[PDB]
């Protein structure tokens, strides 16, 4: 708050700043525009699935462990183990304020999940359009024919694959 | 889908948002700077011809100095969030151009990046200040759901498809591609062999129909 | 202290606003009185149920002008919840398709000014 | 704020709160000594321009209201505080040249 | 959100984009503002 900060409890430093003008509304409004541009980018980067997903209870999936990057239903917020290392790790008076952001971190969470939870259970149909479901053995090998590699190299080798995912 | 798009751009006046708040934020900006004019300083008066016209230079020095300070300040912040701004439309020109060269010069592949769904083609539209591009994208509409196997036992081989996957409508089993449902004969020039049945997790038994063999069938009769 | 927010709607729907106290509690405030994490929220009705957002507030709040109308506070819909039907046999192909056309609107240049 | 008669729908900053307060406090401590200035302006003798006196004053309570009444002071010029609001100020020392 | 869109909701073929070696596909997982990418990539490891 710019007369918060300048000027703060005196009437005489704010009709002494008055005579700046619009000096201060400016600030203000920049301010303002960040603080809306930041939850812009927010949904930006986070908002770009239409639906929330979510995984079956059954988690086979070929061998491939996702128990790591899946949230975990016992915290309070259904967040992962590596999400959770993430959070630990990163760590007045005078009109200057913080605002809250639109989306909390369980929202974001959230987001997180059901893009996770599409990618696991669709490849790519899901962000093209409604989702079809794939196995995930398939899947890899949608994914290794992307890259040049024959097919028969996932089938083949699918629990060597797995176990180093899984390491 | 033309009709549609026409429809909406005569009915919404928000879509073209993104220009619009371009150009009210030049008006505000412009405005700002032509009502700071309006601010005293400090000064006796914002009126310089009114300074000038009631103080002799000894305090008309001092006067103009405060207004020359203020409208100063008034015009460095004004260009720098020019120039902020500009930079800003310089960042999404650079974005349309790269549009334009990878989606309307030819076709991208890369995703989201031209609409939403597998892009095709787009057409550029000219705009105030601005370019409107109208994506054409292919989007499946229709699904059904079908039993699958990532392979097929024929003689103790494992059979991979070329192109597609394999599905069964529950009695037989057919390839199609995999953004269409196209169920074609499981035929030796749709597959390949590589390996047996003994290593891949999921493999079903099925036979593998051969187009040379029917030209035999009138060989046993030619015999 | 704290910043005083008005959420209202188009002036040519309404003329009831809602007034947001920003991180204050709602004690020294001076019915239909919430508290949010965004501050003291005065003037909407709490509402269960979810929807888009259309006025955002702060911590997954947002208003609306809704009904008979009035100005309502509601948690915000991230989208409607759709299982997938995975299985490690089954597989969805679609059948048919559409062609659907985007319109994507990005600025390129503004006025040219000089002072 | 949006210095227009039409305010498009969406939330805006408008102004901000504040929590007037209702009573003031005023507290200083409750000395009721009187302060020596008198023997300071209204001595007999003055000291000499080199060899000037130096009068270290605490433990009082000054209105100065004395000082401001008395017209025989030609010249009365402060500097560093504005005389009027001398005894609304509490200091820690003061010295009289 | 570009990485988000080519990475995440497909396969990029774009080198370096997405890690080091032949990316496959990635997972998305949340930080404090900011958002941490998981590539699967595809890297060979014995020559002959
Ligand atoms: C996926 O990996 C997790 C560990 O990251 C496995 O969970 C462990 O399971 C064993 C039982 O075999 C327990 O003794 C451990 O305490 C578990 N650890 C944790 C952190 O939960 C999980 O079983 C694996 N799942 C699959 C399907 O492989
Ligand atoms: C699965 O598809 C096959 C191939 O079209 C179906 O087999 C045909 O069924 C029709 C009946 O609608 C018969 O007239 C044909 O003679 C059948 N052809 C063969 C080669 O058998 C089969 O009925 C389909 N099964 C299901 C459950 O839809
Ligand atoms: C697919 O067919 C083969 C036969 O071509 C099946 O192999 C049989 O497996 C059983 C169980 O081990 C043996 O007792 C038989 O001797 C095998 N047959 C032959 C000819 O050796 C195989 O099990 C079938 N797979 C499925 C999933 O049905
Ligand atoms: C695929 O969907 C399209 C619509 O998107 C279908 O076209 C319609 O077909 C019906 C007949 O059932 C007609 O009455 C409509 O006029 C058609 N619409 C248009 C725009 O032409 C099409 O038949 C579907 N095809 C399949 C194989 O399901
Ligand atoms: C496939 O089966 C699932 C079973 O839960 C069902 O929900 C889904 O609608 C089915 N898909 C189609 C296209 O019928
Ligand atoms: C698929 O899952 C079923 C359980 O629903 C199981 O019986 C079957 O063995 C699985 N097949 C493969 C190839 O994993
Ligand atoms: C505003 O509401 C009035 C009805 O009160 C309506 O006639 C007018 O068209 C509306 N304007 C817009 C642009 O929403
Ligand atoms: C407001 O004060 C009450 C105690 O009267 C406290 O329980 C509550 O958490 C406070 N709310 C906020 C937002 O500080
Ligand atoms: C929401 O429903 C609960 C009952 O489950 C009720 O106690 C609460 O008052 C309701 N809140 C609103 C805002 O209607
Ligand atoms: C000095 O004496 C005069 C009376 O002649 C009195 O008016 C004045 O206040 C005295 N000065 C001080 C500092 O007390
Ligand atoms: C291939 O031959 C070269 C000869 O200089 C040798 O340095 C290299 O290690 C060989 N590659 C392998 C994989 O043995």
């Amino acid at each position: 708050d710019c007369t918060m900060y300048i000027c703060g409890d005196s009437t005489e430093c704010s009709n002494l700043l008055l005579q700046y003008g619009s000096f201060c509304t400016q600030l203000n409004r920049a301010l303002t525009g960040i603080a809306v541009e930041q939850d812009k980018n927010t949904q930006e980067v986070f908002a770009q699935v239409k639906q929330i997903y979510k995984t079956p209870p059954i988690k086979d999936f070929g061998g491939f462990n996702f128990s790591q990057i899946l949230p975990d239903p016992s915290k309070p917020s259904k967040r992962s183990f590596i999400e959770d290392l993430l959070f630990n790790k990163v760590t007045k008076f005078n009109g200057l304020t913080v605002l809250p952001p639109l989306l909390t971190d369980e929202m974001i969470a959230q987001y997180t999940s059901a893009l996770l939870a599409g990618t696991i259970t669709s490849g790519w149909t899901f962000g093209a359009g409604a989702a079809l479901q794939i196995p995930f053995a398939m899947q890899m090998a949608y994914r290794f024919n992307g890259i040049g590699v024959t097919q028969n190299v996932l089938y083949e080798n699918q629990k060597l694959i797995a176990n180093q995912f899984n390491s | 889908a033309i009709g549609k798009i026409q429809d909406s751009l005569s009915s919404t006046a928000s879509a073209l948002g993104k220009l619009q708040d371009v150009v009210n934020q030049n008006a505000q900006a412009l405005n700002t700077l032509v009502k700071q004019l309006s601010s005293n300083f400090g000064a006796i008066s914002s009126v310089l011809n009114d300074i000038l016209s009631r103080l002799d230079p000894p305090e008309a020095e001092v006067q103009i100095d405060r207004l020359i300070t203020g409208r100063l300040q008034s015009l460095q912040t004004y260009v720098t969030q020019q120039l902020i701004r500009a930079a800003e439309i310089r960042a999404s020109a650079n974005l349309a151009a790269t549009k334009m060269s990878e989606c309307v010069l030819g076709q991208s592949k890369r995703v989201d990046f031209c609409g939403k769904g597998y892009h095709l083609m787009s057409f550029p539209q000219s705009a105030p200040h601005g370019v409107v591009f109208l994506h054409v994208t292919y989007v499946p509409a229709q699904e059904k759901n079908f039993t699958t196997a990532p392979a097929i036992c024929h003689d103790g081989k494992a059979h991979f498809p070329r192109e597609g996957v394999f599905v069964s409508n529950g009695t037989h089993w057919f390839v199609t591609q995999r953004n269409f449902y196209e169920p074609q004969i499981i035929t030796t020039d749709n597959t390949f062999v590589s390996g047996n049945c003994d290593v891949v997790i999921g493999i079903v038994n099925n036979t593998v129909y051969d187009p040379l063999q029917p030209e035999l069938d009138s060989f046993k009769e030619e015999l | 202290f704290g910043g005083v927010s008005v959420i209202t709607p188009g002036t040519n729907t309404s003329n009831q606003v809602a007034v947001l106290y920003q991180d204050v509690n709602c004690t020294e405030v001076p019915s239909n009185v919430f508290q949010t994490r965004a501050g003291c929220l005065i003037g909407a009705e709490h509402v269960n149920n979810s929807y888009e957002c259309d006025i955002p507030i702060g911590a997954g709040i947002c208003a609306s002008y809704q009904t008979s109308q009035s100005i309502i506070a509601y948690t915000m819909s991230l989208g409607a919840e759709n299982s997938v039907a995975y299985s490690n046999n089954s597989i969805a192909i679609p059948t048919n398709f559409t062609i659907s056309v985007t319109t994507e609107i990005l600025p390129v240049s503004m006025t040219k000014t000089s002072v | 704020t949006l210095k227009s008669f039409t305010v498009e729908k969406g939330i805006y900053q408008t102004s901000n709160f504040r929590v007037q307060p209702t009573e003031s406090i005023v507290r200083f401590p409750n000395i009721t000594n009187l302060c020596p200035f008198g023997e300071v302006f209204n001595a007999t003798r003055f000291a000499s321009v080199y060899a000037w006196n130096r009068k270290r004053i605490s433990n009082c309570v000054a209105d100065y209201s004395v000082l401001y009444n008395s017209a025989s002071f030609s010249t009365f010029k402060c500097y560093g505080v504005s005389p009027t609001k001398l005894n609304d100020l509490c200091f820690t020392n003061v010295y009289a040249d």
